């Protein structure tokens, strides 16, 4: 059984967040629950609703209001609507359901992260973190890239097509005093590759539709 | 909701537990179920009913309930046991809360980091910002201090640091400082500098480039 959440990154505030959950592997006519469940960033779990299997459902008395849970049984799929938002809701939304047998594991969706904002999307800029000897220690070289200037979260970054992960560290955005974040994600390799092998990061940024594939080439440094 | 520590920590081999405080009507009244929430995944069950493992959770992971707590055990510890970790029941309505979240540091042996510097890039530069970017790779404890000096200037508040979540395979944290001026101010000073503190360190590294030195591929 898998989930997968989809809908939009950024919601602007007093509008309604809109969340789907497609359901494969399973009838959703056969879920004990599917609900959903929410997570500011750098805190915990917050249940937000479910749906049993009649249809019954079931929110957070605090979000009742706001809430409304429903099932799309021709796309094997359920929703959340969750009206007028406000920066509060800003949140990692799991979706989630129970199938088989009572005492099963939920199955969970990846998580969407939607932030509530009257900021706007912004993509972008790619740019390269080049080895050079400044950037060398004994037959390590360590080369990246920065991922700036973008708006809102979250960007994911591979390397080489997900052929490159030892080694790789994608640090946590910041925010900058402008109001848009950066990041960067760097990997350590033998001094000896630089030469031989290619070094891509790929970049994705959903909310803005940009995705880059950026080659990190040796600089020419005379120091 | 619940209460949990926010953090807890122990070395490899070890055992810890995490403890879960709630009331009469929550835990008091309720099972209780245990959750692993590695970083930038979704919570896995471990424990429900209080104590009974899922299909796939090894032995290591134990739960159990008295009144109106509740407590995870973890044994034979693993790096790869780095997570938050949750606890959830069910409230008098019988809907589900969960704790804070507790997060489990896996401690090692200090390890000091490896210092890297990149001048910023032609590319950026022709865009009209310099963001220059000081490495501290795979060190413990999560500790640093890192000092940006520009023409010898120390630079207060023009720089932003983050840090990764613990390494699952050897226990490190890397951390990233950034040093973000306009061209033209970059193009007004020479040495660009950042100097690192740890305990791994007998004494500060200091990592160095002058403006100039480089050209892009
Ligand atoms: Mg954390």
């Amino acid at each position: 059984v898998q989930l997968q959440e989809s809908g939009p990154g950024l919601v602007k505030p007093s509008e309604t967040l809109s969340l789907t959950c497609a359901v494969s592997g399973y009838s959703i006519s056969s879920g004990y629950y599917w609900g959903w469940i929410r997570q500011p960033p750098g805190k915990g779990l917050e249940w937000i609703g479910s749906i049993y299997h009649s249809g019954s459902t079931y929110y957070n008395p605090s979000l009742k209001s706001r809430v409304t849970i429903s099932v799309d049984t021709s796309k094997n799929q359920f929703s959340l609507k969750l009206s007028s938002v406000t920066a509060a809701d800003t949140a990692v939304y799991y979706c989630a359901g129970l199938t088989q047998s009572s005492h099963n594991d939920a199955n969970w969706g990846q998580g969407t992260l939607v932030t509530v904002s009257s900021a706007s999307t912004k993509g972008p800029s790619v740019f390269p973190l080049a080895p050079s000897s400044k950037s060398t220690s004994g037959g390590t070289a360590a080369l990246g890239c920065l991922v700036k200037d973008y708006f809102p979260e979250p960007v994911t970054v591979s390397w080489n097509s997900g052929a490159l992960t030892s080694g790789v560290h994608t640090f946590p955005a910041v925010l900058q005093s402008s109001g848009l974040y950066s990041l960067s994600s760097v990997v350590t390799v033998p001094s000896s590759s630089l030469g031989t092998q290619t070094y891509i990061c790929n970049v994705n940024h959903k909310p803005s539709n940009t995705k880059v594939d950026k080659k990190v080439e040796p600089k020419s440094c005379l120091a | 909701v619940l209460t949990q520590p926010p953090s807890v920590s122990a070395a490899p081999g070890q055992k810890v537990t995490i403890s879960c405080s709630g009331s009469s009507s929550n835990i008091g009244n309720n099972y209780v179920s245990w959750y692993q929430q590695l970083p930038g995944t979704a919570p896995k069950r471990l424990i429900y009913d209080n104590n009974k493992r899922p299909s796939g959770i090894p032995d290591r992971f134990s739960g159990s309930k008295s009144g109106t707590s509740a407590t995870l055990g973890i044994t034979g510890l693993q790096t790869g046991d780095e997570a938050d970790y949750y606890c959830g029941t069910w409230d008098s309505s019988l809907n589900p809360v969960f704790g804070g979240g507790t997060k489990l540091e896996i401690k090692r042996t200090v390890a000091a980091p490896s210092v890297f510097i990149f001048p910023p890039s032609d590319e950026q530069l022709k865009s009209g910002t310099a963001s220059v970017v000081c490495l501290l790779n795979n060190f413990y404890p999560r500790e640093a201090k890192v000092q940006w000096k520009v023409d010898n200037a120390l630079q207060s508040g023009n720089s932003q640091e983050s840090v990764t979540e613990q390494d699952s395979k050897d226990s490190t944290y890397s951390l990233s400082s950034t040093l973000t001026l306009s061209k033209a101010d970059y193009e007004k000073h020479k040495v660009y500098a950042c100097e690192v503190t740890h305990q791994g360190l007998s004494s500060p590294v200091t990592k160095s480039f002058n403006r100039g030195e480089c050209i892009d591929a």
